[PDB]
């Protein structure tokens, strides 16, 4: 028995199932390649279209893939004809930033910065256009190699090139203005012989800028909020070791940032919502998600981690 | 971007895995972990062509064999210079993906592996050669996957051959 365990690339690794559907979490990540420095920043996470929970060492994910018509039933109000889930492995949300400021292991950098680089392109990263352009820049260090203006200097960062290395939110209407930044920071990277081509070297200059960045990390969850007509927004909602953030659904943009500290949340007695107070500024919002109840006791342990 | 489906095949602990992580992650695996099914993905530049490569890294000591000759695209075909036995088994290999792909021009290569261990050759150099221009000459590469040699070969060539 077996089982295919993705990455955010697309590419796999297929781990014995010794016992079964009752094989667990903690049991599936010893059937990887994975060292005790490379294994303690990931975990196994079950996802399908438009839901991706973290499991826990204990669950057995194969249970899960059989019961998710189930679990989208009660976690969301979406279609379980088209969510089939897969297994994945993913940076541990609970992984703070501090230990991961000091890996070293290019297994787990790699990892990291695959991920980090789906969550860019994706849109899900909101970040300043200098940020954004120093990120692409990077990207084309680490996949195209070095700078060279026989082959990158015109006619060479089309759409098709720009999709690689920017948000797909900014590929119309933003990014074909940034090519000319772009490039010349790519020739900074190859020409300055202080930065180091290692690979991992590079990608963790990737994750560098992208630690900074307020959603770096998070689990998303779907939810809605109402307007101050009343007028409905579906809403992301990200919790990470930072604190909580709402994206526009639609758009990506980042509706409101807040640390850990900053705020206070209440779970609703219905258990379908909940509830944050932005202390220092008076204003409150109440987000309306099947999946309330694991956004505050994510919202609480990650909260309860700091120090 | 054009996607490539090749195919990584030979006996058990030859080298298949270390040749793809190599090439893949920049990393020398050490330990030796039985591969079940392994597949990567890897943008390269290849006759300055941007082309995604599908790794599939496969089980040197069992066989759902037939789905990967007939999915793959390319097949580098890896022996072990140390170990007399995985050079005698891709003969059985090499024909068995012929009649599969139902022809013989079938994007291919021939790769001795472990050639940093000289000092523990059994298979010569002359006789990975010699194999070679058997089948048709097909293309031929002496590698290691510790010391990066020949490594990035392996694929590009095997892009070259699908695309002409
Ligand atoms: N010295 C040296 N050792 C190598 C080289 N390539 C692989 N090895 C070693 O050979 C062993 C087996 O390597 P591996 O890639 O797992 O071989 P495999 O063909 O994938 N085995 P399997 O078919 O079971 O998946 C490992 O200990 C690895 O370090 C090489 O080029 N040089
Ligand atoms: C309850 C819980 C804990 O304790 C840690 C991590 C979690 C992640 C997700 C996701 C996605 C849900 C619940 C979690
Ligand atoms: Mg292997």
């Amino acid at each position: 028995e077996k089982v295919r365990i993705y990455r955010m690339d697309g590419s796999y690794r297929s781990v014995e199932l010794k016992h079964g559907n009752n094989t667990t979490v903690q049991q599936i990540m010893e059937g990887m390649r994975l060292s005790q420095e490379t294994q303690q920043y990931f975990t196994i996470w079950i996802c399908s279209e438009n839901l991706s929970l973290q499991l826990k060492p204990y669950h057995k994910p194969l249970q899960h893939v059989r019961d998710w018509p189930e679990i989208l039933a009660e976690l969301t109000n979406l279609d379980p004809q088209r969510e089939t889930p897969q297994l994945f492995l993913r940076r541990d949300v609970r992984l703070p930033l501090e230990v991961e400021k000091q890996i070293e292991d290019p297994l787990a950098i790699l990892i990291l910065f695959d991920e980090a680089r789906y969550n860019l392109l994706k849109g899900f990263y909101t970040a300043p256009d200098a940020k954004l352009i120093t990120l692409a820049s990077l990207l084309l260090q680490i996949v195209y190699g070095n700078y060279e203006s026989k082959k990158h200097k015109q006619g060479f960062l089309n759409e098709e090139n720009l999709k690689s290395i920017v948000p797909v939110t900014k590929l119309k209407s933003k990014a074909p203005h940034w090519t000319n930044r772009i490039l010349h920071e790519y020739k900074n990277l190859s020409t300055s012989e202080g930065v180091s081509k290692e690979m991992h070297h590079l990608q963790r200059m990737f994750l560098q800028n992208c630690w900074e960045i307020p959603t770096y990390g998070a689990a998303f969850f779907t939810g809605q909020i109402f307007t101050k007509n009343h007028k409905v927004i579906p809403v992301y909602v990200g919790v990470n070791i930072k604190g909580l953030h709402l994206l526009n659904m639609e758009t990506k943009a980042l509706l409101i940032s807040l640390k850990y500290g900053c705020f206070m949340w209440q779970l609703g007695d219905t258990d379908t919502c909940f509830q944050i107070h932005s202390m220092e500024n008076k204003m409150s919002f109440i987000v309306h998600t099947k999946q309330a109840g694991l956004v505050v006791k994510l919202l609480m342990k990650l909260n309860g981690q700091l120090m | 971007m054009r996607e490539y489906k090749l195919v990584v095949l030979g006996s058990g602990g030859v080298g298949k895995s270390a040749l793809t992580v190599q090439f893949v992650q920049g990393i020398f695996v050490e330990k030796y972990d039985p591969t079940i099914e392994d597949s990567y993905r890897k943008q390269v530049e290849v006759d300055a062509q941007q082309c995604m490569l599908e790794i599939l890294d496969t089980a040197g000591t069992e066989q759902m064999r037939d789905l990967y000759m007939k999915n793959g695209q390319g097949f580098a075909l890896v022996y072990s210079i140390t170990a007399q036995s995985t050079f005698n088994d891709l003969q059985d290999l090499r024909e068995q993906i012929l009649r599969v792909k139902d022809t013989d021009d079938v994007p291919m290569i021939l790769v001795g592996n472990k050639c940093d261990l000289e000092d523990e050759r059994v298979v010569g150099k002359e006789q990975g050669q010699n194999l070679a221009r058997q089948w048709n000459n097909c293309a031929f590469l002496e590698s290691s996957a510790k010391s990066k040699i020949n490594v990035n070969e392996i694929f590009y060539d095997l892009v070259r051959q699908i695309n002409r």
